[PDB]
């Protein structure tokens, strides 16, 4: 699996932002067994996960992006879309494409190209 | 492993033993009924609590079980549970007494079954990984039709022979079990470290909650019979239908759990639970005989749908090492509701001078369990979780 396209954007507080795109490197099959989601990390921050869509579609989000962002898979076209909606400038971070498959006691993990939010007054 | 050769011997061992120890169990409180019509007391509740004790005991005693299984092996805790067994089933020939009968039967013959009953279902996972199901089936159906046969067979060969030579009659099938339980071969304290899993814990907890009123149904139907539309002299032929179509169901079942991979077995549990609890429901609606035996017949396939599952699935939760203390814990929690129901169920039909409460609220417990069961999270979902909680 390979993560290619990115994005990005710069908004004002209060604004909104989209991302999607299409994987690389995999087959349809294969990765409609795998799930989807999207990394964050802001400057002096560790990488942690902020959403994700799971096998059976359902999405979670973690507290601080929670109730603002929304997240959509397109299974057959390889795609996730991320909507940013409600940004404020706490939201500035470069983000990551992530992928996830379930294996035998353990998991494969993928990452794609950073991508650039910022938000500024 | 092997997924046959030698394993089908184990599997006619362990339908034996499933088989004589259900059988047994339903033989003596239908005898103990006859007896007390003819005669008087010298009780009355003790008389079935002492049948109930003994059935839960099986249930309640399964934690302890599975540590002895652990350490020691199954052939050695089957063994000392079948010679238990028949230690009790044999001592309670003794003159009858209410307080000997106590000990004799709901101590001894209970903790023999319990010790005798877990491993059974432990066994078949070290032979059939790939064919699991299908031996839970055949294991489920052997017991089925051999727990049925019981009364159809001393009811007539008993000969009106007194209730003291039956213990000694049905002291030969704990004995002959425990001449089996060698079959069993190796081929691989209260830490309670099978709850850690959020799927298990929630599994259990469902299946735990489904049971309260599970059972109402199975046991009070051939009564509730017997007091609405009784003219019918036909009543035995709904115990033989649900007996034939619960076997044909958990074969059915059992074979059909091998092509559903991974935890989407879990929907095969959460669909009977859903089906149990409209039918129970309906059940009082009911007015016509030939409508009963309808239902009888999604009775029987929901008793196999839930029944003969649930190994497989503790096996796919926590693999093969931790299946026993799964099996254990999940029946310990089991234990409880299951005889807490039907009690429960008496008590509404003396209040309410009939079943048609009963059975209303018999119906609600399987519908929170499948509710509850629908939300086991996925092992995608739990990774999700986890790295958005760190
Ligand atoms: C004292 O009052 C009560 C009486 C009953 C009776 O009704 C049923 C029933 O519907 C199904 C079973 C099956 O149970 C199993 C559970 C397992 O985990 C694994 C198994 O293989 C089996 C089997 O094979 C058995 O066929 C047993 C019984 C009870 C009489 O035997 C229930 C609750 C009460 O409170």
């Amino acid at each position: 699996v390979q993560l290619q396209e990115s994005g990005g954007g710069l908004v004002q507080p209060g604004g909104s932002l989209r991302l999607s795109c299409t994987a690389s490197g995999v087959t349809i099959s294969a990765l409609n067994a795998m799930a989807m989601g999207w990394y964050r990390q802001a400057p002096g921050e560790r990488r942690v996960m902020v959403a994700a869509v799971s096998e059976r579609g359902n999405a979670m989000y973690r507290e601080s992006v929670q109730g603002r962002f929304t997240v959509t898979r397109d299974f057959t076209n390889k795609m996730v879309s991320l909507q940013m909606d409600n940004l404020k400038p706490e939201d500035t971070a470069v983000y990551y494409c992530h992928v996830l498959e379930d294996r035998v006691d353990s998991f494969h993990d993928y990452w794609g190209q950073g991508t650039q939010v910022t938000v500024s007054s | 492993p092997p997924e046959g050769g030698f394993g089908w011997v184990v599997v006619f061992a362990a339908t034996w033993c499933n088989g004589s120890i259900f059988g047994i169990h339903n033989s003596v409180g239908i005898l103990y009924s006859m007896l007390l019509e003819e005669e008087k007391e010298k009780v009355e509740f003790q008389a079935a609590w002492v049948g109930a004790l003994a059935m839960g005991m099986i249930f309640f005693c399964s934690p302890i079980v599975s540590i002895f299984t652990d350490r020691l092996g199954c052939r050695i805790t089957a063994t000392a549970g079948a010679a238990v067994a028949f230690i009790g089933l044999h001592t309670s020939s003794f003159t009858s007494s209410l307080s000997l009968r106590y000990f004799t039967y709901g101590i001894l013959f209970g903790c023999g079954c319990s010790f005798a009953f877990q491993p059974s279902l432990v066994i078949l996972g070290h032979y059939f990984q790939r064919r699991l199901g299908l031996a839970n089936g055949v294991v489920s159906a052997g017991s089925s039709i051999f727990s049925m046969s019981f009364p159809f067979l001393i009811r007539m060969l008993g000969d009106k022979i007194k209730l003291a030579q039956t213990f000694q009659v049905l002291s030969t099938f704990m004995f002959v079990l425990m001449l089996l339980s060698l079959t069993y071969r190796p081929l691989l304290y209260f830490n309670m470290r099978v709850f850690r899993q959020r799927t298990y814990r929630i599994w259990a907890f469902g299946i735990a909650a489904a049971a309260l009123g599970y059972f109402v149904p199975y046991v009070h139907l051939m009564k509730y019979v017997e007091e609405e539309f009784s003219e019918i002299k036909e009543t035995w032929v709904l115990l033989v239908c649900i007996g034939a179509t619960s076997g044909l169901g958990r074969l059915v079942s059992g074979h059909i759990s091998d092509s559903i991979p991974g935890l989407k077995k879990i929907y095969l549990q959460v669909l009977s639970f859903l089906l149990l609890g409209l039918m129970s429901m309906m059940i009082p609606l009911c007015r016509d005989f030939g409508g009963l035996i309808v239902v009888c017949l999604f009775l029987g396939l929901c008793d196999g749908f839930f029944i003969t599952i649930m190994a497989p699935i503790a096996f796919e939760l926590v693999g093969p090492m931790q299946a026993s203390q799964a099996i254990g814990y999940l029946l310990g929690m089991m234990a409880l509701p299951m005889i807490a129901g039907p009690p429960i169920a008496g008590l509404l039909r003396n209040c309410f001078g009939d079943y048609h409460v009963a059975f209303y609220f018999a119906g609600v417990p399987p519908i929170i369990g499948a509710v509850i069961l629908f939300f086991v999270p996925s092992r995608l979902e739990e990774e999700l979780r986890r790295r958005l909680t760190e």
